[PDB]
């Protein structure tokens, strides 16, 4: 026979509308946790750093430490390796050592350890201090949950329509009128001359019932979802600005400001200054730059092809 | 459901048992996801009371 | 009753109040009686129902005539046996009630 | 004469109505199955790895366990050869290989192992320790669960209009008139004139059966299923950015972020990092990349005739 | 009986002959007949 | 019972019996009665 | 930021009206309305129903 | 069951309705869930047309 | 710039001019509106009311 | 079953529609101050300088 599962004492069940509302309320409520916990995730990996391989610093860390806000320190051990000392804590005379708070091994700790300076052209010290941002008023997580109430709302609204647009086709006729289901037999099936009486009156007994909004709401409801997208990214340092300008968009014809979003990204690349200072004083070449690109199979054939980059909107 | 001392009453636990699954609602299990099948079920509860009653 | 109570959960309950059973009844009992029950007592429109909507829905509101009053109150009771009251509480429901009455006697008479 | 199937004695049938309806709803129960499990199916293959000759090392594997949550250890075992040892069951001082969870057989258990740490600038040890993302704050598989609802609600509304959508030519008459046996005989078969009289006129008479949808409905809910599937891989790491950024499609051209989409490549590309710490102890160029090629004979023709790429939108 | 090849499921009904039904249930819905029945279930007891 | 091996938020309902109920609320709302019940919570202290 | 500020209110205020739904007009209580609802969310290329209720 | 105590004066007319309507509606199924919200329906209906019935 | 102040007098008085709502017509407290928005807003495909609300 | 957060006697809450208006007239406040701190905040990286 037929499988249902095993009976367990439940009581009555609602009937199917509040069924779908709250389902409609549950996915809703899913797809905000899901994008603000994405845009968690992808957060710390926006900005990476060149010529990775002259020191062991484990950059990973460096920019999920700097993200939760810490203001970490990176310099040399006694190993005479560069690598992530502990975190300073607490307050923003020179830092002789004594501040920094350890999470190496006990045995790569400096002795004596001085910050490097701006005065003495970063030509003499040991460690470097680290901010997320030169100057911070913003809780960056802040503006995420600003955003993700207005997606969740367009989704709220967007998945409602997908729902709601369902079409059917209504005969109307005598409750128990059997020619009712010999017609639905002949039509389903092919048909294409179907012999009737002048009682059935195909024009208007007849009607389809659509959703009526599938042909503006569903489209214009997914622009609007993707401005809030773009809204975001465009907030945080998230940007696709090389690419924009190789392809020739314009602020009009993508709805987006360059210039605003172009300095939301200088803020993130103008915290890992201090780099320059480490940079200055070891002869390293360590300089931050967005991610902006995923390298791929076809990135790799492109650039060996020699046919690389292009294309005019 | 139970008869103590010769006298039979009629008790209704509800001891709260969790699932961690939410219910598919897509399955082939669920039929229509309607209602009906709810209130065939319910009066399932009351078998074990009815038989001690008819022995009673 | 999703939202707030039909006329038949207040009826229920004043009948309830009024000490009355529809099981046991005298030492013998019915599950569904079809004289003491109530329902097939507000379907009926018994004495007791009638007293319960003029003391609660028409607030001491009655016509002149017997018949009118009665046939009047129930189809009122009837058609809205398992409607539930639109307003929050049971007095802005009544005083509605008593209004649209009260405005409309003289087509109820005359009809 | 006719063949039927032996009787079974199934009982009472009900009628066409309700078969088509619970063929319906079947079907879009097993397109939700299918999708979803289709993701997780090429959910392991995105990311792929170069110089694949280098190590034994079995790089499928690899990636599915990743995928599954397990944290797999990758280093060189008592044959001298790099492969993928046991994985670690335990949260995450140098890992002794005592935590190891040894897969490979027996004569492979290196006696002494240690791992390579980002102290001494990952000169020493002998293995890495691999995990799928680098913050890990949401579940993949959730995401998929998100998205195959929204795509099975369409293509119950996509699959009821192709039902629904049937044509045909009502002829109304009386119902024994054998005029209209006659009229349908001519017009199915060639007949370029028919002789009638005033009393079946067809202006009236003959009336047609349209879905009344086709028009807009079958456009509509298309262009609205290819925005789900297109949103849900844009979560995931699937992407086409190779192939966009040379033919030039715009952000609004295509209804989509790239800013986003790139990002969320992003978290599985850097999830994998500590093969760059493989690189630095045995000098080796192991580097994750998107698997965005699936290699055809028209690509390695166009590579010998040096026609590779191009075009614009 | 429910001998059968194919698996479609739900379609196949069975008539069977009811000798014996009580429609008169007295109660403006199946709700509040089963609170009537919990309540009977009580009194039933108690008699 | 309330044993349940699927996890629905808040779509299921049990019945039960309402032996007593009082409706005659003598108020316009429920902010207005429960006004109604403090004061006849201090008079009935009171009293 | 002012100026701003007062179309993010106009903007934000448009999303959370825009919500669709479909409405069906009946008796409060009448079942019909319940079958209709349940037939036509899931797939239903077919619905048979008399004059009374004119989706009109 | 349905005109619960509901007679019309005369014999014949009210035999002539009541026998009308349970043909009419014979096999079909029946609204309001419960067979009393029904009942009340119907003799919600007779007693508000009452005077028409009768008089036709 | 007497010029610009009159045009931007004009931009920013349609900025705060130029704001959207849904308005409701019923009695001053039935309390079917407070169900009905509250469905409206959030997810709501289908919803049922009586003839008396009228959508349109 | 159902979970909900422990009784707390804060008294009876306003309708649906008022917490709707408010809840967007906080999120309008909320907008204003991310975007006037945001763009004081990237003020003073807008001129750099070379060598």
């Amino acid at each position: 026979n037929d499988y249902i599962g095993k009976n367990k004492d439940v009581g009555l069940k609602v009937e199917l509308t509040e069924d779908i509302d709250r389902r409609i309320m549950e996915h809703r409520n899913r797809f905000r946790r899901l994008i603000f916990n994405r845009y968690v995730e992808f957060l710390p990996l926006l900005i990476n750093y060149t010529n990775q391989n002259s020191v062991g610093i484990d950059f990973l860390q460096l920019e999920i430490a700097l993200r939760q806000g810490y203001q970490v320190v990176v310099g040399k051990a006694r190993n005479g390796v560069i690598m992530i000392l502990g975190y300073i804590q607490s307050m923003y005379k020179r830092l002789t050592q004594d501040d920094i708070t350890f999470i190496i091994p006990d045995y790569l700790r400096p002795d004596y350890a001085l910050e490097i300076e701006y005065y003495d052209n970063c030509q003499s010290g040991d460690f470097i201090v680290l901010r997320n941002k030169p100057v911070n008023l913003n809780n960056d997580y802040q503006i995420i949950e600003h955003y993700c109430d207005e997606l969740a709302e367009i989704i709220l609204s967007r998945f409602s329509l997908i729902m709601q647009s369902k079409f059917s086709k209504i005969f109307l006729s005598d409750i128990q009128d059997e020619t009712i289901n010999q017609f639905i037999n002949k039509l389903y099936n092919g048909a294409p001359f179907i012999k009737t009486d002048k009682y059935i009156d195909p024009e208007e007994d007849i009607i389809d019932l659509g959703s009526d909004f599938v042909t503006t709401a569903l489209v214009e409801m997914k622009r609007e979802y993707q401005n809030k997208v773009s809204e975001l990214s465009n907030f945080l340092g998230v940007n696709s600005l090389a690419v924009d300008k190789e392809s020739g968009v314009s602020d009009t014809e993508a709805k987006s400001n360059r210039s605003f979003t172009t300095s939301n990204s200088n803020i993130y690349l103008r915290g890992r200054n201090p780099f320059e200072m480490l940079n200055r004083r070891f002869n390293l070449d360590i300089h931050p730059y967005y991610d902006d690109e995923a390298i791929s199979e076809m990135d790799i054939m492109n650039l060996k092809t020699d046919n690389f980059g292009g294309g005019k909107v | 459901m139970y008869i103590n001392n010769g006298r039979i009453n009629y008790n209704n636990e509800y001891g709260y048992r969790r699932g961690i699954y939410r219910e598919p609602f897509y399955s082939d299990n669920a039929d229509y996801n309607t209602n009906s099948k709810s209130y065939y079920d319910y009066l399932a509860r009351f078998n074990g009371f009815i038989f001690e009653l008819c022995d009673f | 009753s999703k939202h707030t109570t039909t006329l038949y959960e207040i009826i229920e309950s004043e009948l309830q109040r009024l000490g009355l059973n529809e099981f046991v009844n005298n030492d013998r009992i019915h599950f569904n009686d079809s004289k003491h029950a109530f329902m097939q007592k507000m379907l009926y429109f018994d004495d007791d129902v009638k007293q319960i909507v003029d003391h609660m829905f028409f607030k001491g509101f009655m016509f002149n005539d017997e018949r009118i009053d009665r046939y009047f109150k129930e189809s009122f009771t009837l058609r809205f046996l398992y409607r539930e009251i639109g307003r929050q509480t049971v007095e802005s429901f009544a005083s509605q009630v008593l209004y649209i009455t009260m405005t409309h006697e003289d087509y109820i008479y005359r009809v």
